[PDB]
């Protein structure tokens, strides 16, 4: 059940919430106030999803289907069968992803460690409640959300694309795109730069960190350095994440006609609008 | 066709790849042990990969993990239930027993040595040619403690020499013997550092070290270990 | 409030960095550049020096070349009118040969010749600096991680212009140059095969992508979390476990039931971001040769 090394770290306190009440292990797993909180959110959550299964005639998981209440229905409530039941688990999912990330802080504060992980968490939660929570109520509609199911929220993802036609020309979505791959570049670079250094030829010592910016500085002329790399790949992801959050909030909101033409005010600018010739001349 | 069968032995290569990619990562921390320290009943589905050896650089021998597993020091805590998975509570004072998040380990006692084999981690003093580049220089400046109190003053930063960055300050008591302070768990201020793991009381406890122009790895951790674990047991005195 | 360590408060300058020589040709090898401050407040401040040689040196002129052929094509779209040149940046295109050229060198310099030497710089170009890669590691006595990973960068990209072009009997098959043409090239890419959702290999290669970004969230802030006990001296970490390499460990133990070692999270990393283009490759190497119409393929898996 434990670590070889883990026992001397299994004290008590850290809890943000109840005192000893849940300070305690399930196996490997920490409990705490918020293990409770997300245990109960998650469950309630996969019922109703499960209800929602049975409602609509089906187990197979690549058919379950979970949708949010069509345009009509605006931002109210929904029959539960109409959209009723994608509102409750959107409500149990949120619940279960703070929850998860609370219980990540009574982790960090039982380990004496930073917040970095539930901080960066913090991240994904705001771009899944921008697509579920702050976009659909600036447009008005719970249904501007995605359905929860493997297929139909792919379905989604095309029809709210090209409903602004090719998305790629999304100026806030060419910055996330960017991150997202420099991110698995530097990925990539950080997990062999690593590994090259602690399996080097064979038979031959274990390289040291200066090898490692020795390698660097020789291929590019440049070493960000260990700490660097760290706070590097912390920043490439987060920074993909809100550029992802930001290119969805202003789609449909301040920017909701074909993407492609927001790229005229650049060839429209007065002192070289009227020039013949070029692409746009 | 074609793509069908791409697909197919994906699915095979991915199930190995993550079976190799769990056993690797079992090199440390295994077998799985009870709360007492015998091997635990239930060590998972995967097993434990054949031990690889790494060569350490300055004749300081080899590393092969997997192996025998043990923590080589005494471990002052005590179980607080009549059954498994409860906390343990110290025994005595966890600072002073670096248990908890005050925990260190059993690292080598010697320092970690550079690419060349010197030291790499030294008081900037005995530092050719280095010297505070950017930033407030903060070796001069009085060092309070979460309790709002002065501890000492910081006459030194600890340099790591081959990556150029500053790891600990060295923080004069007033009895005139000195600590290390992660540069991590400091605040430079304008007029003080502020380090808020640790009341002033508690700076004393921070366990030295034995030579003073160079720290061993052991010595860092309980070091890093002591001033971390004051953020949850110094606690009781810090005041925001 | 608690510092993080994502900004250096305090740098620390010594004297210029010049590295490990193990079996490097120090002749190669050029001064320090500037130092700056700047970079210094998140990673090093150190420039330089840069090893060059005889394949860096070939690799810098024909990747300059591809780069200037590009610039060249673009500046004649411009009709060599600077204000012209900076509007239509975005939509200039060097574009390849045309169909009924298939995969000949017979086509005019205007209609896809260019496009064919731009290529053969670009070709060139990132061979040599793979190789470069390699050798660099070599003169270290490192292992050869580097090169593998690039490798997989490497497939998609001569998937892409080379590969693919050539299976398909025509090099108008391949990327154009240009920075909205290659964003309608791959929106067309879609829609001319039945849809990229339903390639599997395409499907997989986005786990990978946001898997890439997931696992560096969380590696990177294990890391600075661990900052404090000198987390992020992994070597050291990996030779001789610290309490660094422990809380991190335990970090994810006890929040989702299994965790890493300081080693073993690299290989986790090095795959995770490798397999977003080696599943890409693949996916764009079926599109046409073997499979036309991915819906379709779907509907009979085959
Ligand atoms: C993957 C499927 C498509 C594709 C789909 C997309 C989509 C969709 C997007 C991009 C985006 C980018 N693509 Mg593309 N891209 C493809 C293949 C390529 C190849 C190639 C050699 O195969 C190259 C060089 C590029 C280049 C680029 C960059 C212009 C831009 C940011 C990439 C990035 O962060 O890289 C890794 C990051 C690094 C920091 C390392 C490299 C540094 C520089 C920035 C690389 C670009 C050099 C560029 C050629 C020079 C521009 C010239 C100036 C106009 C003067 N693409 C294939 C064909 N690409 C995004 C964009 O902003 O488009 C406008 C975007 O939204
Ligand atoms: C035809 C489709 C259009 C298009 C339309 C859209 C639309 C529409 C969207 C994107 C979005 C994105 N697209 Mg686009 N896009 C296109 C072409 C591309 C191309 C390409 C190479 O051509 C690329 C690289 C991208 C890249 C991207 C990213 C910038 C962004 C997706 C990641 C994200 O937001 O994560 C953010 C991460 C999350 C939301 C994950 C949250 C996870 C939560 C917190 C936890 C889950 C727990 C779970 C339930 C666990 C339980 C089970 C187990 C225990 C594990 N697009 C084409 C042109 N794109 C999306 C975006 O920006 O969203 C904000 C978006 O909505
Ligand atoms: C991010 C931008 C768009 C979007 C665009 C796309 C596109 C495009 C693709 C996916 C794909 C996936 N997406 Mg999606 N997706 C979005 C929002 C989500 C959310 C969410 C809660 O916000 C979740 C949980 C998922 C989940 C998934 C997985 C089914 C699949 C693989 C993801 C992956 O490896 O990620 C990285 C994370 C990890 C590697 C960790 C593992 C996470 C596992 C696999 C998540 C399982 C979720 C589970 C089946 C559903 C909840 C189960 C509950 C217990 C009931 N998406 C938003 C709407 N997503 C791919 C696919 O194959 O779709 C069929 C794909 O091509
Ligand atoms: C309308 C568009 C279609 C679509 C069409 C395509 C096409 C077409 C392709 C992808 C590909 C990809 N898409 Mg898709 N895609 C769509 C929707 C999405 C969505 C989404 C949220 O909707 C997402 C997240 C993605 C995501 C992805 C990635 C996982 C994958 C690219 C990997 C990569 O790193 O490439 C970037 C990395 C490279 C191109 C390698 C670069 C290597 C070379 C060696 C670099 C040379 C540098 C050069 C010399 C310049 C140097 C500059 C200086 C040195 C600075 N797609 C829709 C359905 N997508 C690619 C893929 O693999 O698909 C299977 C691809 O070809
Ligand atoms: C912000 C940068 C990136 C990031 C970071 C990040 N993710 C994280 C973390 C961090 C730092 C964690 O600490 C945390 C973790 O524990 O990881 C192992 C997590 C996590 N990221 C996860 C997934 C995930 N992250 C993603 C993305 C990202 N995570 C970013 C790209 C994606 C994508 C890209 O699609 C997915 C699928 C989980 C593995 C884990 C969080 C686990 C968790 O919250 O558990 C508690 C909840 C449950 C166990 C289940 C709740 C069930 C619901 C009530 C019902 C289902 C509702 C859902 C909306 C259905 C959707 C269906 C789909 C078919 C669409
Ligand atoms: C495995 C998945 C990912 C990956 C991995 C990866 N990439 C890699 C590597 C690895 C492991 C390397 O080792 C290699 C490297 O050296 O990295 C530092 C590389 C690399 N990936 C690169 C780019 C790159 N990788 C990408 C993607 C990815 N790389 C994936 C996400 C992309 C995308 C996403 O589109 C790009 C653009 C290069 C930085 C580097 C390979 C360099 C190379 O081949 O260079 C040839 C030499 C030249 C081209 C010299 C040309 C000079 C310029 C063309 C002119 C300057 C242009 C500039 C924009 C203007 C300013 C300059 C003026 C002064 C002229
Ligand atoms: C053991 O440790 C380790 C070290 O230490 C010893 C190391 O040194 C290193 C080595 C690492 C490095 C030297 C760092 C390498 C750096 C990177 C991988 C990239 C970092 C670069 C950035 C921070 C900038 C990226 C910019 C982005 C993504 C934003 C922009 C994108 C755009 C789309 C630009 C503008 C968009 C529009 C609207 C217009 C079109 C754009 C054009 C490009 C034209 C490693 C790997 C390591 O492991
Ligand atoms: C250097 O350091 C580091 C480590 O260590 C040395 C590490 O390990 C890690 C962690 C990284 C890995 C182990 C790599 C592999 C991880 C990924 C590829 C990320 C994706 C992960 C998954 C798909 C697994 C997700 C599983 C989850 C979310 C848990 C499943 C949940 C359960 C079945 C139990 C739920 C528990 C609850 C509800 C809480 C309370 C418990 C009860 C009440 C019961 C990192 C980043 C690191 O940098
Ligand atoms: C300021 O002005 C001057 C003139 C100074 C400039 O220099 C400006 C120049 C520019 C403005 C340059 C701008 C260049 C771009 C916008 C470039 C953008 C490029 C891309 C987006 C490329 C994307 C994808 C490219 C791909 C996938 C290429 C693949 C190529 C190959 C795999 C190579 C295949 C080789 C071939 C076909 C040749 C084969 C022949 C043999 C004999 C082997
Ligand atoms: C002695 C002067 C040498 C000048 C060389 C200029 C260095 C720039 C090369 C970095 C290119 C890296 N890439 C190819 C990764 O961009
Ligand atoms: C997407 C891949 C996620 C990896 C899932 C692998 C789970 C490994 C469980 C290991 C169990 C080891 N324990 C916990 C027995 O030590
Ligand atoms: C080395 C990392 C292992 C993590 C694997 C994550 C895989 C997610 C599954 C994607 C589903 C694709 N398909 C083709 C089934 O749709
Ligand atoms: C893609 C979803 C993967 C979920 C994998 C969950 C891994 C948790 C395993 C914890 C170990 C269990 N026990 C109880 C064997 O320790
Ligand atoms: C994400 C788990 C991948 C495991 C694939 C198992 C299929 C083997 C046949
Ligand atoms: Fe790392």
């Amino acid at each position: 059940a434990l670590l070889s090394f883990e026992r001397k770290y299994r004290v008590p306190g850290g809890t943000l919430v109840g005192g000893n009440l849940f300070d305690f292990w399930v196996g490997p797993f920490y409990v705490g106030f918020f293990g409770v909180a997300t245990f109960f959110f998650a469950a309630l959550g996969i019922i109703l999803i499960a209800w929602s299964a049975v409602l609509q005639g089906t187990w197979n998981p690549q058919l379950i289907s979970v949708y949010p209440p069509a345009l009509e229905y605006g931002l109210g409530g929904a029959p539960l069968a109409k959209g009723g039941l994608w509102q409750i688990i959107t409500i149990c999912a949120t619940g279960a992803f703070v929850s998860w990330a609370l219980r990540e802080v009574e982790i960090c504060r039982k380990l004496g460690i930073g917040y970095h992980i539930p901080f960066a968490f913090a991240f994904a939660i705001l771009a899944y409640l921008t697509l579920v929570l702050f976009r659909p109520v600036m447009m008005g509609a719970w249904g501007y959300a995605f359905p929860y199911g493997i297929w139909t929220h792919l379905d989604w993802v095309s029809n709210t694309g090209y409903t602004y036609g090719n998305f790629h020309y999304n100026p806030a979505h060419m910055i996330a795109i960017s991150f997202f791959f420099t991110n698995a570049l530097a990925l990539a670079l950080h997990g062999a730069l690593v590994l090259s250094a602690a399996n080097p030829e064979k038979g031959k010592e274990m390289r040291t960190p200066d090898h490692e910016d020795t390698f660097f500085r020789d291929l590019v002329g440049y070493s960000i350095g260990t700490l660097g790399i760290h706070r590097l790949g912390l920043l490439l992801s987060l920074s993909a994440v809100f550029f992802s959050a930001l290119c969805m909030i202003i789609t449909g909101t301040i920017w909701f006609d074909q993407w492609v033409d927001w790229w005229q005010w650049w060839v429209k600018l007065p002192w070289w609008a009227n020039i013949p010739g070029g692409i746009n001349g | 066709d074609l793509a069908s069968l791409a697909i197919y032995s994906f699915w095979i290569f991915l199930a190995g790849l993550i079976y190799y990619l769990q056993t690797e990562n079992m090199r440390e921390g295994y077998p799985l042990e009870n709360e007492d320290g015998t091997p635990a009943a239930n060590q998972g589905p995967f097993p434990l990969p054949k031990p690889k050896t790494f060569i350490l650089p300055h004749g300081r021998g080899t590393l092969t993990v997997p192996g025998p597993e043990s923590e080589d020091r005494p471990i002052a805590l005590a179980r607080t239930a009549v059954s498994e998975g409860f906390p343990h509570a110290p025994t005595g004072d966890p600072m002073k027993d670096g248990v908890g998040p005050a925990s260190w380990v059993a690292r080598r006692d010697l320092p970690e040595l550079d690419g060349h084999g010197h030291n790499k981690i030294k008081p900037m003093k005995a530092a050719a040619g280095f010297h505070v580049s950017a930033g407030k220089n903060p070796i001069g400046l009085p060092v309070r403690g979460c309790d709002l109190e002065i501890a000492g003053k910081v006459v030194d930063i600890w340099v790591d020499i081959p990556e150029q960055m500053a790891r600990f300050l060295e923080v004069e008591l007033k009895d005139g013997s000195t600590r290390l302070l992660p540069m991590q768990m400091v605040k430079v201020q304008s007029n003080r550092v502020h380090v808020n793991a640790l009341s002033s009381d508690l700076f004393a406890g921070i366990p030295t070290i034995k030579s003073p122009t160079e720290v061993t790895l052991l010595e860092e951790d309980k070091i890093c270990g002591y001033v971390a674990g004051g953020l949850m047991y110094a606690a009781p005195k810090r005041k925001s | 409030a608690e510092y993080q360590n994502i900004f250096s408060q305090v740098q620390v300058r010594g004297p210029a960095d010049l590295g490990m020589t193990e079996d490097v040709n120090l002749a190669n090898r050029s001064g320090v550049g500037p130092f700056s401050t700047l970079l210094g407040w998140f990673g090093n401040a150190q420039l330089g020096p840069i090893y060059l040689g005889s394949l860096g040196v070939l690799s810098l002129f024909s990747g300059l070349m591809w780069f200037f052929t590009i610039g060249i094509w673009f500046w004649y779209q411009a009709g060599w009118n600077p204000a012209v040149f900076l509007r239509d940046l975005f939509f200039f295109s060097l574009e390849p040969p045309a169909p009924e050229y298939g995969l000949s060198f017979a086509a005019p310099l205007k209609e896809g010749g260019l496009w064919l030497i731009a290529s053969f710089f670009m070709f060139v170009a990132v061979w040599s600096w793979w190789g470069r890669t390699y050798l660099r590691a070599q003169a270290l006595g490192m292992g050869k991680h580097t090169a593998w990973a690039f490798l997989s960068a490497i497939w998609l990209w001569m998937v892409l212009g080379f590969i693919r072009p050539i299976l398909m009997g025509s090099w108008s098959e391949a990327v154009p140059y240009g920075i909205f043409s290659h964003l309608d090239w791959t929106n067309n890419f879609s829609l001319v095969h039945g849809n990229l959702f339903y390639n599997p290999f395409h499907l997989l290669s986005i786990a990978f992508l946001y898997g890439s970004a997931l696992l560096f969230a969380m590696h990177g802030a294990t890391i600075l979390a661990v900052s404090r006990f000198g987390g992020e001296r992994e070597l050291e970490q990996i030779a001789d476990r610290g309490t660094a390499a422990e809380r991190a460990a335990l970090f994810w133990r006890w929040t989702m039931g299994f965790n890493a070692t300081m080693e073993g999270i690299h290989r986790w990393a090095i795959w995770m971001a490798v397999l977003v283009t080696l599943t890409g490759g693949i996916g764009i190497l079926l599109s046409g040769t073997v499979v036309d119409n991915w819906y379709v393929w779907g509907q009979n898996h085959g």
